[PDB]
């Protein structure tokens, strides 16, 4: 009577531990994907900023150059 | 005494006191009922199920929604909202709390009349006012000036403000909100092979669009991309599993407010009744409603939003004029915020309707003096 | 004799059933982390590539004005 359930647990785990297996190898690789977007990002809004440094500054010469020209 | 701050808008109630910060309670405008006979004996279910109740036995209800576009179309489940929102909900008697209700533009005046009438008879609240959702916004996002964008689940309007003072003349309303890009979406899902027609399916085909829609900077480069990658499917798990897959729906969907021509719609983007609402205003006045473009409302909450209009204001406004879109993080309860600010100021303890003053006055006081 | 080869294995299936369960709460978080990193460096790829087209183009028109005034 007790034997069927019992096999039909160890047949549970055995599932469950291969989800378990399979949920560590997908977290590994959302981890391992999240920081390089972490990376990227930070590269990112570290060049951003000097880009729209060179922006104002050339807009400043062209508001001046225009000055002149007028 | 305190005041007390109501906003029906059109598919989530948000009320609360005036004087916090956010709103206390929130649930959806949806009242059930069942279809079914039921056989057990004794359980006594009442007739009638009304906001978040009704969600949690959405498998054996009906819903409908009793405001279609801003206009209350049933309302006998109006005041069975607002009792529940002033009994269950709050649990405060309304007989000692003055009620600021919210109401969009371009409505009709019967709205207004039958509304104030439930309030002060069906209620009986000390004082009451009706103000308009786009001031609202533009008091909780701290300016003064600027042409300010309200898209919520009924309706899209456009009220431009220059240093506080409207411009009625330019105020344009639009009926694409959530529910049309809902019913698009359902009606797009049938092309992959899954069909939603259930009305409790409308609330899983609503929560994937919150979930999982997103706004393309460019669509026909996107198209092209997803036509040949695989990056672009996302999976979603249903109440009770079978896990589907979306691809080019993903942003097809909100393309909808950009291109009304997807659902037959004659009218224009909203990219471009923006820029012209700012072009029907005067000509001094435009630089500051250019860098001073307000979003609020729930549809605004989309990711990418903002991108896609700057660069579509760009492409139309000149190009010597800076583009700036106002986005804060609590889009959705800016109308609520602006309310609580609102009701908590001194100067507006006089333009209440008092009891007295409305029976003398007849239903018809709201478009005199007291707005 | 079988009885507590059955409590075994009911608390070892309790256990590796906590076990998964925790598995998978991480695995959503990893998940919601790394698409909201995901969605935030897309969005400031966008801004930054039209960004630096805005210093390119600012950057021409410097270069006409500099002319036109010379
Ligand atoms: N995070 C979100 N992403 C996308 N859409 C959303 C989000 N939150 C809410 N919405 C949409 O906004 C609508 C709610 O708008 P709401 O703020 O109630 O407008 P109103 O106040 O005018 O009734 C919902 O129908 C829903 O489709
Ligand atoms: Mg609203």
């Amino acid at each position: 009577s007790l034997q069927k359930k019992l096999k039909g647990t160890e047949d549970e785990l055995d599932k469950y531990s291969e989800a378990l297996k399979d949920a560590q190898e997908k977290l590994e690789l959302a981890e391992k994907k999240a920081t390089d977007a972490e990376a990227d990002v930070a590269s990112l809004n570290r060049r951003i900023q000097l880009v729209e440094e060179e922006l104002d500054r050339a807009q400043e010469r062209l508001a001046t150059a225009l000055q002149k020209l007028e | 005494t305190t005041a007390l701050v109501c906003d029906n808008g059109s598919g989530l109630v948000k009320a609360g006191f005036a004087g916090d910060d956010a709103p206390r309670a929130v649930f959806p405008s949806i009242v059930g009922r069942p279809r079914h006979q039921g056989v057990m004996v004794g359980m006594g279910q009442k007739d009638s199920y009304v906001g978040d109740e009704a969600q949690s036995k959405r498998g054996i209800l009906t819903l409908k929604y009793p405001i279609e576009h801003g206009i209350i179309t049933n309302w006998d489940d109006m005041e069975k909202i607002w009792h529940h929102t002033f009994y269950n909900e709050l649990r405060v008697a309304p007989e000692e709390h003055p009620t600021l209700l919210t109401e969009a533009p371009l409505n009709p005046k019967a709205n207004r009349e039958k509304m104030t009438q439930i309030m002060f008879e069906t209620f009986n609240v000390p004082a009451m006012y009706v103000a308009i959702q786009a001031v609202l916004s533009l008091y909780a996002s701290g300016r003064t000036t600027g042409i300010v964008l309200d898209s919520g689940d009924g309706v899209t309007h456009n009220v431009p403000i220059y240093e506080g003072y409207a411009l009625p003349h330019a105020i344009m309303r639009l009926d694409l909100a959530g529910r049309d890009l809902t019913d698009y979406l359902m009606k797009i899902l049938t092309e992959r092979g899954y069909s939603f027609v259930t009305t409790a399916e409308r609330e899983i085909v609503r929560d994937i669009k919150e979930k999982l829609c997103y706004v393309a900077l460019d669509f026909e480069n996107e198209m092209a991309t997803a036509a040949s990658s695989s990056s672009l499917e996302k999976s979603y798990e249903l109440p009770d599993g079978q896990v589907i897959t979306i691809g080019n729906e993903r942003f097809r969907c909100p393309e909808t407010l950009f291109q009304p021509s997807f659902i037959g719609m004659e009218s224009a983007g909203i990219h471009e009744t923006t820029y012209n609402s700012i072009m029907k205003c005067d000509i001094d006045i435009r630089k500051d409603l250019y860098a001073n473009n307000v979003l609020s409302g729930g549809t605004t909450m989309y990711p990418g939003i903002a991108d896609r209009m700057q660069k579509e204001i760009t492409a139309l406004a000149p190009s010597t004029m800076k583009i700036k879109i106002i986005a804060p993080p609590e889009r959705k309860y800016s109308v609520w915020i602006g309310g609580s600010i609102l009701a908590s100021l001194s100067t507006f303890q006089q333009m209440w309707i008092s009891k007295q003053e409305y029976d003398e006055a007849g239903p018809s006081i709201v478009h005199r003096k007291c707005f």
